[PDB]
């Protein structure tokens, strides 16, 4: 129904907000006032309807088609969380069959040959979760990153994954904030977090900088670094520059960091790198300026655009066959469930706002 | 190929094979001749079948001193990971005598530190299987730093998580 | 801007003095679409969480949610002072009369407006001040503006030994 | 002797200043048989456990395990200083060359030794100093011997507010 005026700040503070399509509305100021003050004519639906707050403002977490489905959605939400922060989320333990299935195998071919052709990260997620069931939150907001719940061996886990299908999986202001709050939510309620990485970097754009990506993007790194619940990260493909640091990297505190043979962990793209490292080497001999660079680029990517240098350093605990992701996550969560860590004492942190 | 996904998977399978056989066939023979088992054979006897998950399998040293950079075997001389013993969680490291005589190096040391941090973090025992000629001299003081870091963990974990040393 | 600052002060045991003169939130489709609901909530969260001494002085306008947001006693402020010029109300008189007297005003198009403007003037003379809030103790006192310094100084002396803490938790889940 | 003393100081919040000039452990069958392995470990345990301020100054020799034992940074020392005369290495040059150059030396019995003594002299000129350790930050600084007092005094001023603690436990299990 309606939520107007200061009333909106109550739901804002809560953990999850679920709305109903065309029958619920949220707004600090009404259309009437913004009109006489700004001269803008907007209807209630456009100003603060369910679709608007689920894909534009980043405030709501779900838009149900009716109240019946909306209630069902919260029940689901509750099923993944503990009654309070004193206990782990509810579980119906069931030992998983770790033998490689035909489904697991599919993973060995999910990543296409071309570094450009996208694949649906949803498939990856489903292949590791019980009954391939993935309860997504904020599906319509910042589609470039996926967040949600699922279960491994009957135990609730949270998920964070770059989506190559939207903006080639790049991070930006919205994806950072969506993910940051979800991670903190899971951590506060002792829910383990599984993150899947395929990020080529941050979405370029004057608007991104001007709108404050420096302080807004920092929110995700702060969330991961602050987390004490079990953290397992799987890099399926791209992981360049700071984006690599941001996506549950070991440097932030992740417990298990896995990388597929298709992973590319580097400071930057091959071309952007060779242009700096071989500025002079390519400068000399304008004669054939380019095949040489296309050669330097080819060499750089064949030598560094993989996960092996990160493996040498222990940045990734293992380079695994994609088909063995479920096994690592299952056996990893078993050991990690007894994880006990704490931050330095403080009243609270000072996360970027 | 290589530039294809399938080629990358085949490349991994090749490296896995090289890693599990880091020590030369002759080195392994001598080890067996002395009535000693290999690092991996020992872990297999300790952990419950199929429970072993190896960490830093493809680690490699970063030294260039005294031509050491001529050989950078995967795992850098010690097999590390976690698993279960009678169904209970256990962290383990197994020094590989066939690689550089098992001499403790920098990365070698960091791998043991990771195993120890992991055991302290999750609260499980650490079983260290020892078989090393000593400090990897080529690495100079870096070798001593690794020891010191291990010593500190030993002391901090003392009376917190069980620590058993298997000296073979 | 204010939210991060309040959290900074609180984390480092620095008392926060706040002065209020706010008519409400800036109207605009952009404000909603850019997330004022979750971004505005950051200030109430910062004030409600703070445990350092909090002294608030309303010099003038304090309407609707904004009044709640600006370190109100309801959020946990320790001392809330108001000048005679303070106007603490749910909303502006005009907006309030249009809702409260929508019917009595609709009556007699003849003389629609002066009666409208009359009610507005009456509403502001009856509720646009700090006295109803003072009756409920929402403000601890209505003070002469020139006594603001004395109240701050003496309040800070008593408040420096303040000891309070939130329920145990790893951390909160402030809107992001 | 040193181990019990370090634990005593630590238990009673007394900072420990240690000066290093140790070539290694006293050789002898008796040392092994009487338990140097478990009795020597008592010193590393004492240093690793200590939470009071720890300042270490290597005046000269710091070889092998002994270097680790004498309040090294790896054990948790807060400030590690070294004089130009410090020699921080895995082992003595002679012992080190015999292992590193066992083959190149075996070659040509002719001139076996001066080349041997040559390598030894070269090894000590390249590694028997504190600079490799300084490159890795193992020592926080290489200082003029006469600045030792200034460093100790200023280090102790900053370190007195040191706060650290070991993982919770009833007690440790120091070698006995």
């Amino acid at each position: 129904g309606p939520c107007a005026g200061g009333a909106v700040y109550s739901p804002a503070i809560t953990d999850f907000t679920v709305m109903v399509d065309q029958t619920s509305h949220m707004f600090i100021t009404g259309p009437d006032v913004i009109k006489t003050v700004t001269g803008e004519d907007v209807g209630f639906e456009e100003l603060g309807g369910a679709r608007t707050h689920n894909s534009t403002s980043g405030v709501a977490h779900h838009m149900a088609g009716d109240e019946k489905d909306a209630v069902e959605y919260v029940k689901q939400l509750l099923s993944y969380l503990p009654s309070n922060n004193l206990s782990e989320p509810p579980a119906f333990p069931e030992e998983a069959d770790l033998a490689v299935t035909d489904e697991d195998a599919e993973l060995d071919t999910i990543v296409p040959d071309s570094a450009n052709q996208p694949y649906d990260m949803h498939s990856v997620i489903e292949h590791v979760l019980d009954d391939a069931e993935f309860f997504e939150t904020q599906p319509l907001f910042a589609p470039n990153i996926l967040t949600g719940f699922g279960r491994v061996e009957g135990r609730p886990v949270g998920i964070v994954a770059n989506q190559p299908m939207q903006f080639a999986g790049c991070l930006d202001i919205t994806a950072s904030e969506k993910a940051a709050r979800f991670v903190r939510t899971c951590d506060a309620f002792n829910v383990p977090v599984l993150t899947f990485v395929d990020v080529p970097g941050f979405l370029p754009g004057v608007d991104q900088e001007h709108d404050g990506i420096i302080r807004r993007g920092a929110k995700l790194i702060f969330a991961y670094a602050e987390a004490t619940v079990p953290l397992i990260t799987v890099i399926t493909r791209k992981a360049f520059g700071g984006a690599y640091d941001v996506m549950g990297s070991k440097h932030l505190g992740a417990d298990l960091n896995l990388a597929w043979p298709t992973a590319q962990i580097a400071v930057m793209g091959a071309q952007g790198a060779v242009n700096i490292l071989h500025r002079r080497t390519i400068a000399d001999a304008g004669d054939d300026a380019e095949a040489t660079r296309a050669r330097l680029i080819q060499e750089y990517e064949d030598a560094l655009l993989n996960p092996y240098t990160a493996a040498e350093r222990g940045y990734v605990d293992a380079v695994i066959m994609p088909s063995d992701t479920r096994r690592h996550i299952v056996r990893g969560l078993r050991q990690l469930r007894t994880k006990r860590e704490s931050l330095p004492p403080k009243k609270h942190g000072n996360i970027p706002l | 190929d290589i530039h294809t996904t399938a080629g990358k998977l085949a490349d991994l399978r090749r490296r896995i094979e090289e890693a599990t056989h880091a020590g030369s066939a002759r080195a392994v023979e001598k080890q067996h001749a002395k009535g000693k088992l290999t690092a991996r054979e020992r872990i297999d006897l300790l952990l419950d079948e199929g429970s072993f998950v190896e960490l830093d399998e493809f680690a490699r040293h970063r030294s260039t001193n005294f031509g050491l950079d001529a050989n950078r075997p995967y795992g850098d001389g010690v097999v590390t990971g976690y698993g279960t013993v009678d169904g209970r969680p256990v962290a383990v490291f197994s020094q590989d005598f066939t690689v550089f005589g098992g001499a403790l190096g920098e990365v070698y040391g960091q791998k043991i530190v990771k195993v120890m941090d992991f055991a302290l973090k999750t609260g499980c025992p650490v079983v260290g299987i020892n078989d090393s000629g000593g400090a990897r001299i080529q690495e100079g003081v870096a070798s001593l730093g690794a020891y010191g870091e291990i010593f500190r963990r030993n002391t901090h974990a003392s009376g917190v998580i069980p620590q058993i040393s298997l000296v073979v």
